[PDB]
């Protein structure tokens, strides 16, 4: 088996290094865009040992306070 | 050993996008600027005596639907889409000045004259069809029967 | 956001030919049982520059207008009239002080941003001379709500994003309270 | 009709898979054996090819059992959701659910949990995720987010039910009750 | 990006302050509108004792402005080019 | 002058005087072409550029389609038609030209109201993607559903073995 | 006169801009197929033109001037519509698509939230117009041609768009305008130094330009869907193909080098401080420099075109339909997959302010 | 004009112009919904109208690969 | 309940709250039937269509032609081409009646 093909649930390191080797077109894709989630994993461990998340934008509209209107506000009267 | 003559083709391409971007920065920004100046050709034209240094209005961009009812309110105030005025009260002519689209509500002329597109089982019906305009027009004539009470 | 609409002036000519746009006047003024109120005058670019002192002035007409919008039930534009015209007055008189206190820091930067695509970002230099001016003269402060008190945009001193052409009204007024106010 | 009491209308699934009991384990492992176990049956029914019988190919032997331990999970998924359903008999997993959220209120946390959705995306995914389980069988759809519309009133839990004196667990109002929408909106009623 | 954040934060507030005094600008503007059309309806059907001036809504209680209108004097129909012919906006030419 | 209704009829003059495929294909080009222009004005600019991005694509392999089925048939075959029918005909369908019969939908004019309440303005499209991946992302995954039968379906069609 | 002068130029001001403005481009075309022939010639070790007009400066006049003074070639003097249709449809789709390259902040003519999808829409279809030469046609290199620029379309228009949405994807933005401007602090050679490459690719497979010079190829269709044009036709075909390779030249110095952004921005500020701002010199100079930065780096890719065409042997279509599909296709899709697991991963989704 | 089936002679005479003919009413229905959508100010309209046009492309794929076989099979003895 | 009615920023449009309260009447308990929910359903369809209040506009016009009034002395002025909203129209005080530019903000 000088270049035999691995089979992959018994050889995996060897499986991976045959594509690597003959298909480099897929092997570096799929590594690239494994990265993608990978790093959407490591997000709790940012928010804990870097910086916390942005407070998120007023995008909803006016704020309206949480309150009844003040009646005693005058003032610029007609 | 820089061959210039080689080169020589490319300095007169790098002059081409100077051309336009030279007359387009410059045109443009004083057309802006001038219409900012009044809502009449004697103060857009002539300079006066006392005024300062002119300041110039560069083009804008990555508008949204706020900049355009900017732009309308400010047409309303100086005449011009963008001109300027840091005035505390409006004129009187502000007031009453408001601008209002009316347009129609028509479907495309290529829904409504294409040889094909125009042909569906609902199209004429509502073309050749007066069995949905019977029955709306019966709450058109509600609205006239009801006033007397 | 350039949709075309039917509440407001579209691209071109070309939209308004294939709608027949119309564009209507009224010459009529509002009846006399509502009380006449003074319109403000200041266009986009001094507007955007007294955002905030605006807001700081009139928090409470602000949100008192907003909340008889709420509370209104559907009939805001009839029964918050009055309220309405709180605002307007309030607004004015900020405007107003602007244009006594300080009107060559108040001129500096509206222009600025007439001169820089309307972006706060590209006129640092004469807000912070404007922010200075407006606080010693009307004890009022910009504040962005939400975020810690030194963590505003405004504030920072080293932004990653900085207008690609100087302001040279701007840079000069910026050098001449340098040495003078801070020696 | 046989109804239980509704624990969770929108169950999560860690929650579901949690909950499992010891029947649904053994029904997961049923369907990841099962299905090899049919092919051997189809070809005892009848061989493939030929008269005689003859085993698959190993290779249909891995591709059945990832087939069957998909199948099985899917099948204790849903056993497990019709508990907080109400729909099954339910009375070991309200015992342990009733623990769980006096456990989170004495603490002042959310039994929901924090949650990195905005008000508006937490109540979409919940209506996304409500009662897809109806259709688990046609393509799979989970619960995976910490939203608050869950179809139960956290008021019943401060009643007392037998067994639960010995909890001493003290419940503080709602409102102070971190990550909860009656304890959010304190400035403005448009952002929590 | 996350500058752009803190950006964007900086703008949607300084709409947000503005807000309440360009929407009472607005609200008076449909106001003025409202009453013009209804006077107008008034005028022209007063000759008609049964006709009731009134929106289309049977929702009394929602303000709904009316969204039509009679058109009047082209201003800009004897305009040319450079220049508009405009016609009088108050009363006859 | 409403020029739109002049290209229409340039259009629906040569759909019925069409022989040959390629002129069929040209046809579609000349359909999507006053589409896309008359979206691009008055209702929607978006759906203008998405219309030109989608469709061209799909004009070209119709058109390379075309090349490998062309078999002489319609280089010798003979029509008739007559110049004086073909007018009449389009005349007549040019007389009717009101898709819908409610009058006063179609000749009173209508106004919006615009409002400030909107201070953060974003595209169309921004709103569409909002909704479309959080609304309804069932839809958005049942089209890629679709998406992946169509790759597999025209592979099992189209291939020898 | 003097002041119904003074306003008739007001009234005419906009006509002239775009008038300039169309000069500017055409300048930038015609004197880069002088600059591609002057660059292949040292390279080669020739001289290239030197003399039509001082030191060949009058090349590219003499060539659109001749051509112009040609007769056309048709079977009929009716049939100006079969090879006139297919040159003006390509040519009308890349001049159209210029609207949208600002030389300077908002200084585009079309402006809007959807320049990236305009732009990638307007290129896609000059693709019909190559395919409108092979009409039926009697030729059979023409035909030939014409089944070549599909394939090439089905190679690069995935692999270009997909690259294009990359770049928007970063900014949340499909304005192109946008786009330049945020790349004030970083420009995106270097975080997509691959996609620079795989951009430049496709733009050499979309202009039919070598190592993917198959329609054209010489020596396998003599002249490809231009064998049967001659006069006007092949001068509008040739002007398009030219100004698509301006075009992404240009292109390539907006989505990756920050489009009219400065070199040095001390540099900037230094020479606009020698002008005072209350003047219209200040806005000339600031023109000058804003697209002389955009010029330098497009003159670069424009001397790349030709750079690529001296130095690799052409490869052949059924091996590019499998480099893009094999190779292109999925890296740039596992880049769209990538970038924004990064971005979320540091809180640093993007928005447009 | 319409009630008369006019239509049934713009379309051409060939398989692939009913396939056109078949786009063009499809998109008919697409370009209505825009209308719609644009004058209610309302984006699930619009959501509706790019359904239908990632949709269609779908169908037009489709019917072209049965069209494509369908010329396959004629000119495939291929003894050369 | 799915989101119907949804303006181009992303909230509601003109014609949700119309749609809002004809549901919160339909599904409302406290009704019998659907009848006291007729009212709600025809402002909704009003407020998309406006078709009651273009009958209305119909009406005035017709009214007006047979009473003889002209239609300028009645109407409403409009101005149909943009770049002639000059500021003599608009009423500005030293407003002149030359056309505003309107080629590029
Ligand atoms: C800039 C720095 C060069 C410099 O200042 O002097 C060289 C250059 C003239 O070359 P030179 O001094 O005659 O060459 C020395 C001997 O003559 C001849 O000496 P030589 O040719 O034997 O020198 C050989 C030297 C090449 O000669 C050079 O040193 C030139 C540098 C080339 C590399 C950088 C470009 O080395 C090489 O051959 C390898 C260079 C190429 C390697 C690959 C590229 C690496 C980058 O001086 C100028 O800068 C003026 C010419 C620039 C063009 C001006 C007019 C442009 C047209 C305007 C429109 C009308
Ligand atoms: C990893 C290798 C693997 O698990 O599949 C074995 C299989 C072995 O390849 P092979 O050595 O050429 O096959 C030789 C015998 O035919 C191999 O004969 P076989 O019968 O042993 O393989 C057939 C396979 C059936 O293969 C599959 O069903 C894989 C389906 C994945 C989608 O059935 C199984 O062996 C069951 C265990 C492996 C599949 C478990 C996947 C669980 C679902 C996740 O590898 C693949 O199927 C490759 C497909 C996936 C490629 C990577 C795609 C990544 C996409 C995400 C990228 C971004 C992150
Ligand atoms: C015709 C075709 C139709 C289309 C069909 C195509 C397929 C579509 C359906 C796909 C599945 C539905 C999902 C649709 C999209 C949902 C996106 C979403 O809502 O994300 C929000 C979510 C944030 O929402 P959140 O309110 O902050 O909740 C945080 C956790 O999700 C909640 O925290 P936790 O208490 O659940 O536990 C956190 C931690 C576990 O740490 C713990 O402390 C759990 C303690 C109990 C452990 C029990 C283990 C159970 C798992 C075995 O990790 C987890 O166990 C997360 C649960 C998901 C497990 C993996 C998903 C398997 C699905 C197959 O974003 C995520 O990061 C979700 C992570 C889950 C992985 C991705 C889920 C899809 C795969
Ligand atoms: C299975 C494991 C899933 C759990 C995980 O990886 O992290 C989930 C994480 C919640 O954890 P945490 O960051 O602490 O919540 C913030 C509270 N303020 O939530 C996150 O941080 C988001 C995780 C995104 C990655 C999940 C999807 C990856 C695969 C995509 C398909
Ligand atoms: C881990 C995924 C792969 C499972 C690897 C274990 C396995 O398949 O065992 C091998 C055996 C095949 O037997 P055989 O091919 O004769 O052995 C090699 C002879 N040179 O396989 C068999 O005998 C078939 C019995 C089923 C094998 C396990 C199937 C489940 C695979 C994991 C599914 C996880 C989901
Ligand atoms: C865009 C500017 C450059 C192109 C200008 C060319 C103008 C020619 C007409 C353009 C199409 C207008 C609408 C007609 C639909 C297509 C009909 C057609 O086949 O082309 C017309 C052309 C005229 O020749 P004729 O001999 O009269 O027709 C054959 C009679 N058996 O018969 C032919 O077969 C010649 C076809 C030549 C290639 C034309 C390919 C289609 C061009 C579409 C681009 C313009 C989009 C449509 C614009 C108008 C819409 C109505
Ligand atoms: C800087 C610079 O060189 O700007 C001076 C310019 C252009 O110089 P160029 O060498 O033609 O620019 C081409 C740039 N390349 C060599 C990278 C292709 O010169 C003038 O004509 C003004
Ligand atoms: C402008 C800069 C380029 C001028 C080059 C030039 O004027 O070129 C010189 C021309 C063309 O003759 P040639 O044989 O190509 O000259 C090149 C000499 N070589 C061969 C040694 C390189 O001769 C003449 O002056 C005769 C015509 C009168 C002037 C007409 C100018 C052309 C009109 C368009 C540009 C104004
Ligand atoms: C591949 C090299 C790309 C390259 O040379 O360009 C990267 C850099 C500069 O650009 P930057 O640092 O990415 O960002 C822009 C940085 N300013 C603000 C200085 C422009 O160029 C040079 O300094 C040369
Ligand atoms: C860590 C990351 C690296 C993991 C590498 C795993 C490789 C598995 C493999 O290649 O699996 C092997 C199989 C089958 O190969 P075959 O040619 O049929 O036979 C193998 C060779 N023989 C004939 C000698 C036996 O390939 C495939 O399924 C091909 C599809 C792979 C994905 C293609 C699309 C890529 C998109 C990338 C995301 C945008």
């Amino acid at each position: 088996a000088i270049g035999d093909y691995p089979v992959y649930y018994k050889q995996p390191i060897r499986w991976l290094s045959y594509h690597a080797h003959t298909r480099p077109h897929v092997f570096y894709a799929i590594a690239v865009a494994a990265l993608g989630p990978v790093f959407m994993m490591a997000t709790p461990l940012r928010r804990k040992f870097l910086y916390d998340d942005h407070e998120p934008l007023p995008a909803n509209g006016y704020p309206l306070p949480n309150r009844s209107r003040d009646k005693t506000l005058t003032g610029y009267d007609d | 050993m820089i061959p210039f003559e080689a080169l020589i083709p490319y300095a007169i391409m790098f002059a081409g996008f100077c051309l336009g971007g030279g007359v387009m920065n410059s045109a443009i920004t004083a057309d802006i600027t001038k219409r900012a100046r009044g809502p009449n050709q004697e103060i857009k034209r002539n300079v006066g005596e006392d005024e300062g240094p002119r300041n110039y209005t560069k083009p804008r961009y990555n508008t949204d639907q706020w900049d355009k009812y900017f732009a309308v309110r400010d047409l309303r105030l100086t005449g011009s889409l963008r001109g300027q005025s840091d005035n505390a009260v409006a004129e009187e002519s502000f007031k009453t000045n408001s601008i209002q689209p009316y347009s129609n509500t028509r479907r495309p002329w290529v829904l409504r004259r294409h040889i094909i597109m125009k042909n569906s089982p609902t199209k004429w019906a509502r073309k050749y069809s007066s069995r949905r305009d019977e029955r709306e027009q019966e709450i058109k004539d509600d609205y006239i029967r009801g006033m007397g009470e | 956001s350039s949709t075309h609409t039917n509440d407001s002036l579209n691209s071109s000519n070309y939209v308004d030919k294939l709608k027949d746009t119309h564009f209507v006047f009224e010459n009529d003024k509002l009846p006399s049982e509502i009380p006449d109120v003074e319109e403000v005058g200041a266009t986009t670019a001094p507007l955007l520059s007294a955002a905030y002192f605006i807001g700081a002035k009139c928090q409470d007409y602000n949100d008192d207008f907003m909340l008889c919008q709420k509370e209104a039930k559907g009939n805001g534009p009839i029964d918050c009239l009055k309220e309405g015209r709180r605002v307007t007055r309030c607004a004015s008189g900020v405007l107003k002080d602007l244009n006594t206190h300080c009107s060559d820091e108040f001129r500096l930067h509206w222009q600025c941003l007439s001169f820089s695509n309307l972006e706060y970002k590209n006129c640092r230099k004469a807000e912070s001379l404007l922010n200075k001016c407006v606080f010693e003269k009307m004890n009022l402060v910009k504040k962005i709500p939400g975020i810690p008190e030194d963590r505003q945009i405004h504030l920072k001193q080293n932004p990653v994003l900085k207008p690609v052409a100087l302001h040279q009204d701007s840079e000069v007024a910026f050098k001449k309270a340098q040495n003078e106010n801070s020696i | 009709m046989e109804t239980y009491e509704l624990i969770d209308s929108d169950p999560k699934f860690s929650r579901v898979v949690r909950y499992f009991r010891p029947s649904d384990y053994l029904t997961w492992a049923l369907g990841t054996i099962g299905a090899p176990g049919l092919m051997v049956l189809f070809e005892k029914i009848e061989p493939a090819k030929g008269n005689t019988f003859k085993m698959p190919p190993p290779s249909i032997m891995r591709i059945a059992t990832t087939i069957g331990f998909f199948g099985g999970f899917y099948y204790a998924y849903t056993s497990s959701t019709k508990r907080f359903w109400g729909y099954s008999e339910n009375a070991k997993e309200v015992a342990k659910d009733r623990y769980e959220v006096k456990k989170a209120l004495s603490e002042k946390k959310s039994p929901y949990g924090s949650s990195l959705l905005n008000p508006y995306q937490q109540d979409m995914s919940a209506r996304n995720s409500t009662n897809s389980q109806l259709l688990l069988a046609i393509f799979p759809w989970f619960n995976v987010a910490n939203h608050q519309s869950h179809g139960i009133d956290l008021r019943k839990y401060y009643e007392v039910r037998d067994g639960e004196e010995n909890w001493n667990f003290t419940l503080p109002p709602l409102d102070q009750v971190k990550d909860l929408d009656v304890a959010q909106y304190k400035e403005y009623s448009n952002y929590p | 990006n996350r500058e752009k954040i803190e950006l964007k934060r900086e703008k949607l507030w300084a709409r947000a302050h503005l807000m309440p005094l360009l929407q009472a600008e607005q609200d008076r503007n449909v106001v003025r509108r409202t009453f013009a059309y209804y006077k107008r309806e008034g005028e022209i059907m007063k000759d008609v004792p049964w006709w009731e001036v009134k929106s289309t809504y049977s929702n009394k209680d929602i303000f709904h402005p009316p969204q039509t209108v009679l058109f009047g004097k082209h201003i800009d129909r004897d305009s040319g080019l450079m220049y508009a012919n405009s016609r009088n906006r108050f009363g006859p030419d | 002058m409403n020029l739109e209704i002049l290209d229409l009829s340039i259009l629906g003059f040569y759909s019925l005087i069409s022989s040959n495929s390629f002129e069929s294909i040209a046809i579609l080009v000349a359909t999507i072409m006053p589409v896309i222009t008359e979206l691009w004005y008055n209702y929607s600019q978006l759906f203008a550029l998405l219309y030109t991005l989608i469709y061209v694509g799909a004009v070209v392999i119709l058109f390379v389609f075309i090349l490998s089925v062309i078999n002489e048939k319609e280089e010798y075959e003979y029509e008739y038609s007559g110049l004086f029918i073909l007018i009449l005909v389009l005349l007549l369908d040019d007389l009717d030209d009101n898709e819908s019969n409610d009058n006063d939908y179609n000749n009173v004019y209508i106004t919006d109201y615009a409002d400030w309440f909107n201070n953060y303005n974003e595209s169309d499209l921004s709103v569409i993607g909002n909704l479309l991946f959080t609304e309804y992302a069932l839809l958005l995954l049942i089209i890629s559903f679709i998406l992946l039968m169509s790759i597999i379906g025209l592979i099992l069609i189209v291939k020898k073995d | 006169m003097l002041n119904n002068l003074f306003d008739f130029i007001e009234y005419i001001e906009y006509w002239l801009i775009i008038v300039a403005f169309v000069a500017s481009v055409l300048i930038v075309v015609a004197y880069l197929t002088v600059a591609e022939r002057k660059t292949m010639g040292y390279m080669q070790r020739r001289l290239g033109p030197n003399a039509v007009g001082y030191y060949g400066v009058l090349m590219a006049v003499a060539d659109a001037l001749k051509l112009l003074s040609k007769e056309i070639v048709l079977p009929h003097n009716g049939d100006i519509i079969y090879v006139m249709s297919g040159p003006l449809i390509s040519l009308f789709s890349v001049l159209l698509s210029w609207a949208v390259i600002p030389f300077g902040p908002g200084l585009s003519l079309l402006d809007s939230e959807y320049s990236i999808i305009y732009l990638l829409a307007s290129g896609s279809i000059g693709v019909f117009g190559t395919v409108i030469v092979g009409w039926m046609s009697n030729s059979k290199y023409t035909v030939l041609a014409t089944v070549r620029t599909t394939a090439q379309l089905i190679s690069y228009e995935l692999v270009l768009t997909t690259v294009v949405f990359i770049i928007a994807l970063i900014v949340s933005s499909l304005n192109i305008n946008v786009i330049i401007e945020s790349q004030y602090n970083i420009w995106y050679i270097i975080p997509f130094f691959p996609l620079c490459l795989i951009f430049f690719i496709s733009a050499l497979a979309e202009t039919a330009r070598p190592p993917f010079d198959n329609v054209e190829a010489e020596s396998e269709l003599v002249s490809g869907h231009m064998t049967e044009l001659s006069a006007s036709p092949f001068v509008i075909f040739f002007l398009s193909e030219y100004c698509s390779m301006v075009l992404m030249s240009t292109l390539t110095a907006i989505f990756f080098f920050g489009g009219y952004l400065p070199f040095s921005n001390t540099i900037h500020h230094l020479i606009l401080n020698l002008f005072d701002q209350h003047s219209i010199y200040y806005f000339i100079i600031e023109g000058i420099l804003l697209s002389g930065y955009l010029a330098i780096k497009a003159n670069f890719f424009m001397f790349s075109f030709v750079w690529i065409r001296a130095a690799a042997p052409r490869l052949r279509y059924d091996l590019l339909i499998l480099f893009c599909w094999y190779v292109l296709l999925p890296i740039v899709f596992a880049i769209v997959v990538f970038a924004p697991g990064i971005l979320y991963c540091f809180d640093a989704l993007p928005v447009i302010i | 004009m319409d009630l008369i089936l006019l239509m049934l002679v713009a379309v051409g005479l060939n398989i692939i112009d009913i396939y056109i003919m078949i786009e063009i009413l499809i998109m008919g229905c697409t370009v209505n919904t825009i209308y719609s959508a644009s004058l209610d100010n309302d984006m699930i309209g619009l959501i509706y109208s790019l359904i239908q046009i990632i949709i269609a492309g779908v169908e037009s794929a489709i019917g072209l690969s049965i069209l494509v076989n369908y010329n396959r099979i004629r000119n495939s003895e291929e003894i050369e | 309940a799915p989101l119907q009615q949804v303006g181009r920023h992303g909230g509601p449009n003109k014609c949700f709250g119309e749609f809002q309260r004809v549901v919160e009447c339909m599904t409302n308990a406290k009704h019998d039937s659907y009848e006291p929910c007729n009212n709600l359903k025809n402002d909704y369809l009003e407020c998309r269509k406006h078709k009651v209040e273009r009958y209305k506009a119909f009406l005035m016009q017709k009214h007006a032609e047979e009473l003889g009034k002209d239609p300028e002395e009645i109407g409403a002025p409009f101005v149909r081409k943009r770049r002639f909203l000059t500021s003599k129209t608009l009423g500005l005080v030293d407003g002149d009646d030359y056309e505003i530019g309107v080629e590029k903000i």
